[PDB]
RNA sequence: CGAUGUCGGCUCGUCGCAUCCUGGGGCUGAAGAAGGUCCCAAGGGUUGGGCUGUUCGCCCAUUAAAGCGGCACGCGAGCUGGGUUCAGAACGUCGUGAGACAGUUCGGUCUCUAUCCGCCACGGGCGCAGGAGGCUUGAGGGGGGCUCUUCCUAGUACGAGAGGACCGGAAGGGACGCACCUCUGGUUUCCCAGCUGUCCCUCCAGGGGCAUAAGCUGGGUAGCCAUGUGCGGAAGGGAUAACCGCUGAAAGCAUCUAAGCGGGAAGCCCGCCCCAAGAUGAGGCCUCCCACGGCAGCCGGUAAGGACCCGGGAAGACCACCCGGUGGAUGGGCCGGGGGUGUAAGCGCCGCGAGGCGUUGAGCCGACCGGUCCCAAUCGUCCGAGGUCU
RNA sequence: GAAUGCCGGCAUGAGUAACGAUAAAGAGGGUGAGAAUCCCUCUCGCCGUAAGCCCAAGGGUUCCUACGCAAUGGUCGUCAG
RNA sequence: CGUGAGGGAAAGGUGAAAAGAACCCCGGGAGGGGAGUGAAAUAGAGCCUGAAACCGUGGGCUUACAAGCAGUCACGGCCCC
């Protein structure tokens, strides 16, 4: 290879627009049935230790 | 292409991959429930429950087999002894995996519990 | 033009007149008529073909609406045959007689990101005598500065497969009417499990 | 699966024990030949006071080769080396008898001769 | 849907059963129908089983053999019509499934590494003794 | 000249036509067969070797043919580095010498990261006046386009003979292309077995690690594959080229042409296969939802639907696509079958022993074809029409 | 306003290459505001004519213990030259 | 920095006065919010003034059929005085 480097420095504009596509998603959240936390779906609840209607584990 | 290709292969070459499946039993079937990446924990699944049913069938030969991963004799004599009889009329399912919220702080990796079933 | 809907099932051969004979197993019909296209409604002749019986729980309204209109109970997929009106509201095997000809479309089998030796059989590069990283590598894409620029369809790594497939001008070896099996001489695009459509062929 | 460089005993009374395909003569570019085909090739080795001499460019018919040949019966066969007979530019055989089984497929392919005077056909 | 047993429904028109069950190792004589022109005859093909590659009615076997000096391998599907039958001429017994290794072997080698199946050749006598 | 890397090769093409072959023709000092010469024709095709850095060329063996040129003597941010083209060394030769030679000879550092255009693939956004779930039309693109032999007609027409057709018909190939894995043949990083050395468990027996990122070796399912299998080039229609005509004046004859009509190419248009409505000219059909509250606008709750999350997938870099989510067989386990390996351990018996025989096609056993709710897709959340105007 | 000017500041390339031997990791327990990364235990792997031990150069407090984590450590850090 | 001869930097300013922010609040701390001091605290010690490049939050106009040395001339739409 013989080391391609940028031709002209990228404006504002095209540098912000490269990163039209970088803002993060919110994380999927829902309420925990027991203890009615919010908290990812199909995950132990980190608040009260319950899934699926019962303690899994000690929080 | 992967095309109906069965195994992960976490990142290991075979005998390392060999022996992180053989650890992670042995924590396992000594704690009743370890912490892991998801997974790990879901290939531990099929490792652990072939084990856990030669010890159902109980004879010489299948204690011998199962030493060949296991290696510890006063656990696989937990095995036998404590841990098989409880699951005398439950055909397979002896792990089950549950997935935590929280990841881990230093690489974010999801994490997850694998236990034995009641 | 006459055509049916099916799943292709496996590869096995059958003996005919002392030779072995490939086969791919095809499980066609059996295929209900949902909707016959016409030229004063669509301004084209065909016929909607279902296929596969659904479970209602997964089909929603409008689909639904569709299928009563035609007095037919909810299938898993619809595919028109063009240029086909059947007598009957079911299509079957039977439309085919061993001997006949034809047209079997699939969706191939797919490579993923294909380099330009499995996409398009490029050379590559040597082995030895020096190659320095480019043995699987396309070589030159183009000239200098006329035309300083490369081609469309220049060919490349990409995408390969998982695409519409017809194979041309196979042999029907039996029809099994009892199973709804369709036997045809030789290869058909795409995986054991993959929907199939099955036309008569158009060589003459 | 023969093509040029590729070396073939002589199943036959000629005078060669080796030759070494230089052409497979099957069209404007056959990559290969099987039981059947004719090739060009050179005598790389014979007894002394034959038919044929080392040097000599000969024409000559794959009678039996390590890949095996299919069958439209389903079947196939293989042999444990390369063979050809030595032929004139009528397709007949240059020596008078012909060494080892040889492949069926030659006589569908015109080699009546070398068919007869082989002592098995597979 | 199964499609495994629709594709054994189709062989079903096909398979045989009237074969005799062989090893690897064990010398079989396959009688082989056989076009010329312009008859057809049928040919005995006699050597030792060195594979059985099995895949249900796809399965075939390779019979190994020498013929006037050369060596020669036939390959046969296991339910082809064109075999008429196959006899068993010797029961030999090997430790492996695959024999390719006596292709490179002395003709006493082989009968060395290929001992006959005493125990196989016994249950052959014991049967075929038939009511 | 604050650098436009320079021969040849390899790779990858694309174009011209002054055409090498294949298709169509006129003339022939064209009997036939084979040639010669010119015209039309660029759709496809145009082999493998020996020599030399070679381009070129010669030679060998074929071929329908082994075409000639352009693209910075196409292509070194694609590779090579034989040549050429620094520093070393030598020969011939020139020069008193230092040194010199498109003369020769041996050797001699070819730079991981692509910003923009371009190209190959894949998404995200918004649009396509109501919002949705499907199924589609095809404007316009692209892909493909090759050819040989044998046989019949017929040993006929033609020819003294040798030789040997048109037209029409049949079979078999080569190379190339697309797909596929039943067969043939590969791979198959742990599916099975055998083996050595060493260390260990637990002394025997039985096993485990390591000897590679498989210690070695003999095998090997699914998958992915070619060497394997199927299928393709068309047919057919339309308009033409060179060329050949019909009728026919100007010009009482003649003339394919000035009016008019016909025949006629592998080439042109269509036909086949694939993409395709961002075709903003945003198409069509079937079906579903509805005119909801508060102030071509806004605010919130809904509708048909959709997204999130999860189990996954011969789909895949992410994304996308597709299937499933307890009203469930989606993955995992377990069971049966297939498949591989090829007779486990333990015990008995024979041998002093290494071993052997029996139990036993046993034991182990990935992916393949299925079964089974044992394990896991719990529980849920958020979007989403109220239909401008003539 | 230019001198491939000088000094300084701040951009672009870009959330990109890389994070320095492919000897390799797993779990449980503890500490802590915070743990893949610190301590402890068990399992696994690697070196073993060394990747173990002693000495001479050179280096110059880096040694031991307590307390601590802004910076240094290619991540992290409760640990540390 | 260089073995050495030798080379050789950068770096000034709270306020009149430390009156240098007790005490409370979030935080492990860092940092901040109140309180308080001061004529002044965007004079709060990373301190006079505090330009420019450069980065960001808010608002007005505008932009997803469009060909551009980016301006200029014209007209029209919207927003503001
Ligand atoms: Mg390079
Ligand atoms: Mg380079
Ligand atoms: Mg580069
Ligand atoms: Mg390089
Ligand atoms: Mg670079
Ligand atoms: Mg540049
Ligand atoms: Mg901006
Ligand atoms: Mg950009
Ligand atoms: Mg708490
Ligand atoms: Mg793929
Ligand atoms: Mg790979
Ligand atoms: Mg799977
Ligand atoms: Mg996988
Ligand atoms: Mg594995
Ligand atoms: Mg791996
Ligand atoms: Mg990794
Ligand atoms: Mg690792
Ligand atoms: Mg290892
Ligand atoms: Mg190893
Ligand atoms: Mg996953
Ligand atoms: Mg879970
Ligand atoms: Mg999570
Ligand atoms: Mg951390
Ligand atoms: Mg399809
Ligand atoms: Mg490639
Ligand atoms: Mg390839
Ligand atoms: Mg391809
Ligand atoms: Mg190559
Ligand atoms: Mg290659
Ligand atoms: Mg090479
Ligand atoms: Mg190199
Ligand atoms: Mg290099
Ligand atoms: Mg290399
Ligand atoms: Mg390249
Ligand atoms: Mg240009
Ligand atoms: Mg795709
Ligand atoms: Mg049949
Ligand atoms: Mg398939
Ligand atoms: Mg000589
Ligand atoms: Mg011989
Ligand atoms: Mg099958
Ligand atoms: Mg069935
Ligand atoms: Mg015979
Ligand atoms: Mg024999
Ligand atoms: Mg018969
Ligand atoms: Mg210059
Ligand atoms: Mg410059
Ligand atoms: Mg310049
Ligand atoms: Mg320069
Ligand atoms: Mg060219
Ligand atoms: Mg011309
Ligand atoms: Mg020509
Ligand atoms: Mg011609
Ligand atoms: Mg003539
Ligand atoms: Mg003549
Ligand atoms: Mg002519
Ligand atoms: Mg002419
Ligand atoms: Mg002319
Ligand atoms: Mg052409
Ligand atoms: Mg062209
Ligand atoms: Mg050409
Ligand atoms: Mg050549
Ligand atoms: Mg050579
Ligand atoms: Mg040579
Ligand atoms: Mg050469
Ligand atoms: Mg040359
Ligand atoms: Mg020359
Ligand atoms: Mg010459
Ligand atoms: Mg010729
Ligand atoms: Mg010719
Ligand atoms: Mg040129
Ligand atoms: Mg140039
Ligand atoms: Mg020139
Ligand atoms: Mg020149
Ligand atoms: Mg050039
Ligand atoms: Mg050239
Ligand atoms: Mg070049
Ligand atoms: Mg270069
Ligand atoms: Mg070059
Ligand atoms: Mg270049
Ligand atoms: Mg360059
Ligand atoms: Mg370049
Ligand atoms: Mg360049
Ligand atoms: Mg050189
Ligand atoms: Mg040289
Ligand atoms: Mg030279
Ligand atoms: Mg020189
Ligand atoms: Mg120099
Ligand atoms: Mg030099
Ligand atoms: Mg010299
Ligand atoms: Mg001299
Ligand atoms: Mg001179
Ligand atoms: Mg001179
Ligand atoms: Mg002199
Ligand atoms: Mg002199
Ligand atoms: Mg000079
Ligand atoms: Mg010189
Ligand atoms: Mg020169
Ligand atoms: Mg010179
Ligand atoms: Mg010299
Ligand atoms: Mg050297
Ligand atoms: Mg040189
Ligand atoms: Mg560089
Ligand atoms: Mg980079
Ligand atoms: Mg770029
Ligand atoms: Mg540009
Ligand atoms: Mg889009
Ligand atoms: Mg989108
Ligand atoms: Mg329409
Ligand atoms: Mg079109
Ligand atoms: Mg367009
Ligand atoms: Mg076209
Ligand atoms: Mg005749
Ligand atoms: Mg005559
Ligand atoms: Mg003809
Ligand atoms: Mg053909
Ligand atoms: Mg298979
Ligand atoms: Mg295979
Ligand atoms: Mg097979
Ligand atoms: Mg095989
Ligand atoms: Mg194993
Ligand atoms: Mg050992
Ligand atoms: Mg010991
Ligand atoms: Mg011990
Ligand atoms: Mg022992
Ligand atoms: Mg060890
Ligand atoms: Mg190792
Ligand atoms: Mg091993
Ligand atoms: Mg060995
Ligand atoms: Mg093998
Ligand atoms: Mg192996
Ligand atoms: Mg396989
Ligand atoms: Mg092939
Ligand atoms: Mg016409
Ligand atoms: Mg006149
Ligand atoms: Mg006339
Ligand atoms: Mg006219
Ligand atoms: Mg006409
Ligand atoms: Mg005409
Ligand atoms: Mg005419
Ligand atoms: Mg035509
Ligand atoms: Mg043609
Ligand atoms: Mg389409
Ligand atoms: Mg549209
Ligand atoms: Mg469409
Ligand atoms: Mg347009
Ligand atoms: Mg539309
Ligand atoms: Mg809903
Ligand atoms: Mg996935
Ligand atoms: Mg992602
Ligand atoms: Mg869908
Ligand atoms: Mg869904
Ligand atoms: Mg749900
Ligand atoms: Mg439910
Ligand atoms: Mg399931
Ligand atoms: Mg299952
Ligand atoms: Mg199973
Ligand atoms: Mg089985
Ligand atoms: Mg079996
Ligand atoms: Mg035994
Ligand atoms: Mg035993
Ligand atoms: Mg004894
Ligand atoms: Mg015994
Ligand atoms: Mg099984
Ligand atoms: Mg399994
Ligand atoms: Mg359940
Ligand atoms: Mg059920
Ligand atoms: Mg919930
Ligand atoms: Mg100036
Ligand atoms: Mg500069
Ligand atoms: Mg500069
Ligand atoms: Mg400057
Ligand atoms: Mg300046
Ligand atoms: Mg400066
Ligand atoms: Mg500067
Ligand atoms: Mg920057
Ligand atoms: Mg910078
Ligand atoms: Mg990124
Ligand atoms: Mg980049
Ligand atoms: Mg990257
Ligand atoms: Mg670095
Ligand atoms: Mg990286
Ligand atoms: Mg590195
Ligand atoms: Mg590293
Ligand atoms: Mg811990
Ligand atoms: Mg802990
Ligand atoms: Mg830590
Ligand atoms: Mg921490
Ligand atoms: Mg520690
Ligand atoms: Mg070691
Ligand atoms: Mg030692
Ligand atoms: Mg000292
Ligand atoms: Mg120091
Ligand atoms: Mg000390
Ligand atoms: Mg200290
Ligand atoms: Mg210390
Ligand atoms: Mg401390
Ligand atoms: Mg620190
Ligand atoms: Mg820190
Ligand atoms: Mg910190
Ligand atoms: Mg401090
Ligand atoms: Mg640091
Ligand atoms: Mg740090
Ligand atoms: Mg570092
Ligand atoms: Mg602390
Ligand atoms: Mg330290
Ligand atoms: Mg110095
Ligand atoms: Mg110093
Ligand atoms: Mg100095
Ligand atoms: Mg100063
Ligand atoms: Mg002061
Ligand atoms: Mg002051
Ligand atoms: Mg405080
Ligand atoms: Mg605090
Ligand atoms: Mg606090
Ligand atoms: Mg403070
Ligand atoms: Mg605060
Ligand atoms: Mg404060
Ligand atoms: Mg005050
Ligand atoms: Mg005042
Ligand atoms: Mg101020
Ligand atoms: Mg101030
Ligand atoms: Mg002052
Ligand atoms: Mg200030
Ligand atoms: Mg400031
Ligand atoms: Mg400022
Ligand atoms: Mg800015
Ligand atoms: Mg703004
Ligand atoms: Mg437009
Ligand atoms: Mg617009
Ligand atoms: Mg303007
Ligand atoms: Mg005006
Ligand atoms: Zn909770």
């Amino acid at each position: 290879a013989k080391h391609p480097v940028p031709k002209k420095k990228t404006s504002k504009a095209r540098r912000d627009a490269r990163r039209s596509h970088h803002a993060l998603t919110p994380p999927t959240l829902v309420p925990c049935p027991e203890c009615k936390a919010m908290k990812p779906p199909h995950t132990v609840c980190p608040e009260c230790g319950y899934y699926a209607g019962r303690k899994v584990l000690e929080v | 292409m992967r095309h109906l290709k069965s195994g992960r292969k976490l990142n290991r070459h075979s005998s390392h991959r060999l022996a992180l499946y053989r650890n992670q039993a042995k924590s396992l079937l000594t704690h009743g429930r370890i912490t892991t990446t998801v997974p790990k924990a879901k290939e531990l699944r099929g490792f652990v429950d072939h084990l856990i049913h030669l010890a159902k069938r109980g004879d010489l030969h299948a204690r011998r087999l199962v030493l060949r991963d296991l290696q510890d004799v006063k656990l696989v004599r937990k095995l036998f002894d404590e841990i098989a009889p409880r699951y005398r009329d439950r055909q397979g399912g002896y792990t089950r995996v549950l997935k935590l919220a929280e990841r881990r702080r230093g690489d974010g990796a999801p994490l997850a519990l694998v236990e034995l079933v009641e | 033009m006459k055509g049916i809907l099916g799943v292709k099932v496996g590869m096995t051969r059958i003996f005919r007149d002392d030779r072995a004979v490939p086969v791919t197993v095809i499980l066609a019909g059996p295929c209900p008529v949902v909707q016959r296209r016409t030229p004063e409604k669509d301004g084209y002749t065909a016929v909607q073909l279902g296929f596969l019986p659904q479970n209602p729980k997964r089909v929603n309204r409008p689909l639904k609406g569709h299928f009563a209109k035609a007095g037919v109970e909810p299938v898993r997929i619809l595919r028109e045959i063009r240029d086909f009106n059947p007598e009957g509201d079911t299509v079957t095997v039977e439309i085919f007689k061993p001997g006949e000809r034809v047209d079997v479309t699939g969706t191939s089998k797919g490579r993923g990101f294909a380099g330009v030796m499995k996409r398009w059989n490029f050379a590559g590069g040597p082995d030895s005598h020096g190659a320095h990283k480019i043995h699987r590598h396309p070589g030159s894409i183009g000239n200098r500065k006329t035309p300083g620029r490369v081609y469309k369809g220049k060919k490349m790594a990409g995408h390969y497969g998982a695409e519409r497939v017809t194979v041309m001008n196979l042999e029907v070896v039996d029809v099994i009417p009892e199973e709804n099996l369709l036997l045809v001489k030789g290869a058909v695009p795409g995986p054991n499990g993959g929907l199939v459509i099955v036309r008569e062929t158009k060589k003459a | 699966m023969i093509q040029p460089q590729t070396y073939l005993e002589v199943a036959d009374n000629t005078g060669a024990r080796k030759i070494m395909c230089i052409r497979v003569l099957k069209g404007s570019n056959a990559k290969y030949a099987t039981v059947g085909d004719v090739i060009v090739a050179s005598v790389k080795e014979a007894i002394p006071r034959g038919a044929v001499k080392e040097g000599d460019v000969v024409k000559a018919v794959v009678v039996r080769t390590k890949k095996e040949i299919k069958r439209p019966d389903g079947s196939a066969i293989r042999f444990d080396d390369n063979a050809a007979v030595i032929i004139n530019n009528q397709l007949e055989p240059r020596g008078t008898r012909v060494f080892g089984p040889v492949a069926r497929e030659l006589r569908e392919k015109g080699f009546m001769k070398i068919v007869s005077l082989a002592p098995e056909v597979l | 849907m199964n499609r495994g047993a629709l594709i054994k429904l189709v062989e079903s028109r096909y398979v045989r059963t009237d074969l005799p069950e062989f090893r690897p190792g064990d010398t079989v004589r396959v009688s082989y129908k056989v076009k010329e022109g312009n008859r057809t005859r049928i040919q005995d093909f006699e050597g030792i089983v060195i594979r059985i590659r099995r895949n249900g009615f796809n399965t075939t076997f390779t019979v190994r053999k020498v013929s006037y000096g050369v060596g020669v391998e036939r390959i046969f599907p296991l339910h082809s019509p064109l075999i008429q039958k196959i006899d068993i001429v010797q029961r030999g017994r090997a430790r492996r499934a695959k024999l390719y290794f006596i292709r490179n072997l002395s003709d006493r080698e082989i009968r060395r590494k290929l001992r006959a199946d005493r125990k196989r050749i016994d249950q052959d006598r014991a049967a075929e003794r038939a009511a």
